[PDB]
């Protein structure tokens, strides 16, 4: 099966908590992909084998147009190689930083894509747990791709207790030490929508204590440039009570999303 | 950086691939994978 010698190596694309990503071309098919290269002795010394395993298990079994595909994986004496979809437009976070804030069409589009991907995950009892711009890539036509599943879990029955994610995105229930479920992803979607439109997350403060206070109080302060529709969606996602948050099908149906999204599904292989 | 991997040669290949997607489920999803249990053992 695969070895490194089956790929032309183009150039590096990014880092990663465990290792480097390269642009690559599978020689047989001239098919352009990305290869994430991990060093086995580094992973063992950091103690992260089981964590890496669970990430591979989750990502390699998801097939959705807005989730970055893992085609296959292989290993040699020293390295593990993950064969990944290439995202030609690159990091979403870089694009938000360059533009400052996204307009309503671009934001709504991304929300429809996010909600569809997340609903795909939830139907399979996968919780993402770290939705934020930095974990998203963009396809050839700008399509959102959920790229990183570092905090993700398969949770078919039990509520979870792990504090995880990113400060500005943490849901109240995490901060409060409660159990959590898939509805954490709803809250993070709401934070994301605000950050896309405003260019800063809603609970931004210089002290972690103040940010946590603002989160558990749901101290949301909408800037005046925001449309009523956008505020309506964010408000319905950022509920203190998990069961009261708008479901992901509800995001895909929300009138602001319908009116503003220009989502296009990529072409798929045809017989 | 080889030629394929930058500029317009890359752009054209990407466009091409977007509009003529291959059957990745067969071309790659059909090929054997190492057991996850074995990724840190001998190749
Ligand atoms: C507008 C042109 N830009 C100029 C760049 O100079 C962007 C060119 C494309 O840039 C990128 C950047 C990062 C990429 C990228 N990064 C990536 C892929 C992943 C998934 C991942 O590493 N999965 C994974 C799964 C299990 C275990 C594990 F350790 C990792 N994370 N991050 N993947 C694909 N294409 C990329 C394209």
């Amino acid at each position: 099966k695969f070895t490194i010698d089956d790929f032309d190596i183009g150039r590096p694309l990014g880092k990663g908590k465990f290792g480097n990503v390269y642009l690559a071309r599978e020689k047989q098919n001239k098919f352009i992909m990305a290869l994430k290269v991990l060093f086995k002795s580094q992973l063992e010394k950091e103690g992260v084998e089981h964590q890496l395993r669970r990430e591979i298990e989750i990502q390699s079994h998801l097939r959705h147009p807005n989730i970055l595909r893992m085609y296959n994986y292989f290993h040699d004496r020293k390295r593990i190689y993950l064969m990944l979809e290439f995202a030609p437009r690159g990091e979403l976070y870089k694009e938000l930083q360059k533009h400052g804030r996204f307009d309503e069409q671009r934001s709504a589009t991304f929300m429809e894509e996010l909600a569809d991907a997340l609903h795909y995950c939830h139907e399979r009892k996968v919780i993402h747990r770290d939705i934020k711009p930095e974990n998203l890539l963009m396809g050839y036509k700008g399509e959102l791709k959920i790229a990183d599943f570092g905090w993700s879990v398969h949770a078919p029955s039990l509520r979870r207790r792990t504090m995880c994610g990113t400060l500005d995105y943490l849901p109240p229930e995490m901060i409060e030490g409660k159990t959590h479920d898939e509805k954490v992803d709803l809250w993070c979607a709401g934070v994301l929508c605000y950050e896309f439109l405003v260019g800063m997350p809603p609970f931004d403060s210089p002290s972690h204590t103040e940010t946590h206070r603002r989160i558990v109080n749901v101290d949301l302060k909408f800037p005046p440039f925001l449309s009523d529709g956008s505020k309506d969606l964010i408000s319905k996602l950022l509920r203190y009570h998990p069961p009261q948050r708008l479901p992901l099908k509800g995001v895909m149906e929300h009138p602001w999303v319908k009116a503003n999204s220009r989502r296009v599904l990529p072409p798929v292989y045809q017989s | 950086i080889p030629a394929w991997a930058s500029g317009n040669l890359l752009t054209q290949a990407i466009r091409q691939q977007y509009y003529k997607p291959i059957d990745v489920d067969r071309m790659y999803g059909t090929i054997d994978s190492p057991k996850l249990e074995e990724l840190f053992n001998k190749s």
